[PDB]
């Protein structure tokens, strides 16, 4: 419900600002707190109370609250802050706690690069062990964040998707995968079937069919 | 200093209970909230309950209400976390939280991974990821083979035994929703070559002792 952009990049010594946008019974209310996660670590807190630093955070860290929308600035980027980052605050209607979606931020080491996407039909053998598994790999982007999306003809389908978290390649870009898993019955009963990649405002969308190679 | 150690995680069957604890060390446990946290693969974080420094107050995120109880014993300094009816999105590390004064976070475990799986050790099938059809001499094809629902992990994946090394690239796996993990490796290869040179992919899944080699070639297109 509390939602923030997927990613937010800018180069070394820069600055970014992250957003996080709520409603009058959670961010309009409420405090709002922000944190630093890389995961396999432990969340660290930058800022409580909308804009007050804990001991330890530098000034670099600042956050601001408008209305119902929150804000974290980070000025003077280093690599040491690529991780992402929540907003967190309570919601007096749910009596629960909220985290915004998360933003990962990139500090920029390398040349930005979309995505090449390549979208693998169900082989000839899955189908004949009757399942059906499309493939979309998608390769050499960076800054390392995608949305994917997938499409049956020309309607969102959620079910049956997985998708990995972008890692690097050998070449030092990203690659990431994503799998709808559907049933041979499913997989032939529509005319076609996409992977939709969203990286930095940009869409690449790859399109397969059953009655085409 | 302040600690926080979480255990109780593991591998557990879907429908079944599991129960995590939370030791804290280096304050006066009586005196503060503890929250429950969660990161299920790939997800954000997902905030799952808090109880209050006595236990009169206890909160749950809609996700878990009915099925996860909160509780603390306050002298064994233990957080406790009971969770029932357990299902393949609860799969997750779960991190115990200090709560400060009802307005933020300040000190975290280091977690406890917890598995929703009714699998048991089971080697993969390997299927090819063929080239397309639309493949030219004078241009390059991405080719693979997809390492389907093996458990537990890991899967390693090699290509021509080892000969062919440059432009691959193996994906992390996914855990599928039935409880069984799927990866995928990739290779881009000259579209020359695929009239002539044979591509195999080979999967080694140790905890079965099973090894499969798939020859992945071009479709009847
Ligand atoms: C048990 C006492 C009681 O009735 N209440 C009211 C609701 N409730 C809260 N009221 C205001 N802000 C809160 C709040 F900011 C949080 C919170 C926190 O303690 C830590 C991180 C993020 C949060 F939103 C939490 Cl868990 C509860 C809050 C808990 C305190
Ligand atoms: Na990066
Ligand atoms: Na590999």
């Amino acid at each position: 419900v509390v939602t923030q952009p997927p990613s937010v990049s800018a180069a070394p010594g820069q600055e970014v600002t992250i957003s996080c946008s709520g409603s009058s019974s959670n961010i309009g209310n409420n405090y709002v707190s922000w944190y630093q996660h890389l995961p396999g670590t432990a969340p660290k807190l930058l800022i409580y109370d909308s804009d007050k630093r804990p001991s330890g955070i530098p000034d670099r860290f600042s956050g601001s609250k408008s209305g119902t929308s929150a804000t974290l600035g980070v000025t003077g980027l280093q690599t040491g802050d690529e991780a992402d980052y929540y907003c967190g605050t309570w919601d007096s209607s749910l009596s629960a706690v909220m985290f915004g979606g998360g933003t990962k931020l990139t500090v920029l080491g390398q040349p930005k690069a979309a995505p090449s996407v390549t979208l693998f039909p169900p082989s000839s053998e899955e189908l004949q062990a009757n399942k059906a598994t499309l493939v979309c790999l998608i390769s050499d982007f960076y800054p390392g964040a995608v949305t994917v999306a997938w499409k049956a003809d020309s309607s969102p389908v959620k079910a049956g998707v997985e998708t990995t978290t972008p890692s690097k390649q050998s070449n030092n870009k990203y690659a990431a995968s994503s799998y709808l898993s559907l049933t041979p019955e499913q997989w032939k009963s529509h005319k076609s079937y996409s992977c939709q990649v969203t990286h930095e405002g940009s869409t690449v969308e790859k399109t397969v069919a059953p009655t085409e190679c | 200093q302040v600690q926080l150690q979480e255990s109780g995680g593991g591998l557990v069957q879907p429908g079944r209970s599991l129960r995590l604890s939370c030791a804290a060390s280096g304050f006066t446990f009586s005196s503060y909230a503890m929250h429950w946290v969660r990161q299920a693969p790939g997800k954000g974080l997902e905030w799952v309950a808090v109880i209050s420094y006595d236990g009169s107050n206890k909160y749950y995120a809609d996700s878990v209400k009915g099925r996860f109880t909160i509780s603390r014993d306050n002298s064994k300094n233990t957080l406790y976390l009971q969770m029932n009816s357990l299902r393949a999105e609860d799969t997750a590390v779960y991190y115990c939280a200090r709560d400060y004064d009802w307005q933020y976070f300040d000190y975290w475990g280091q977690g406890t991974l917890v598995t929703v799986s009714s699998a048991s050790t089971k080697g993969p099938s390997v299927f090819p990821l063929a080239p397309s059809s639309k493949s030219t001499s004078g241009g390059t094809a991405a080719l693979g083979c997809l390492v389907k629902d093996y458990f537990p992990e890991p899967v390693t994946v090699s290509w021509n035994s080892g000969a062919l090394t440059s432009g691959v690239h193996t994906f992390p796996a996914v855990l599928q929703s039935s409880g069984l993990y799927s990866l995928s490796s990739v290779v881009t290869v000259p579209s020359s070559s695929l009239g002539t040179q044979t591509y195999i992919c080979n999967v080694n899944h140790k905890p079965s002792n099973t090894k499969v080699d798939k020859k992945v070639e071009p479709k009847s297109c």
